[PDB]
């Protein structure tokens, strides 16, 4: 492994970022 | 490492999947 951790660490943070948006988008849709 | 491509594969899947869901969501939320 040369940059697996770096790529993985980015994939997680990047994925979690989209997850946070999914909640906000769903919240506005659910709330209204 | 263990699951290099495995974890990366799941990351991309979960990612690209999130953007696809958020896309259709926002696209619908923007109109409403």
């Amino acid at each position: 492994c040369g940059g697996v951790q770096a790529e993985e660490q980015k994939l997680i943070s990047e994925e979690d970022l989209l997850r946070k948006r999914r909640e906000q988008l769903k919240h506005k849709l659910e709330q209204l | 490492c263990g699951g290099m491509r495995r974890k990366n594969d799941t990351h991309q899947q979960d990612i690209d999947d999130l953007k696809r869901q958020n896309a259709l969501l926002e696209q619908q939320v923007r109109a409403l």
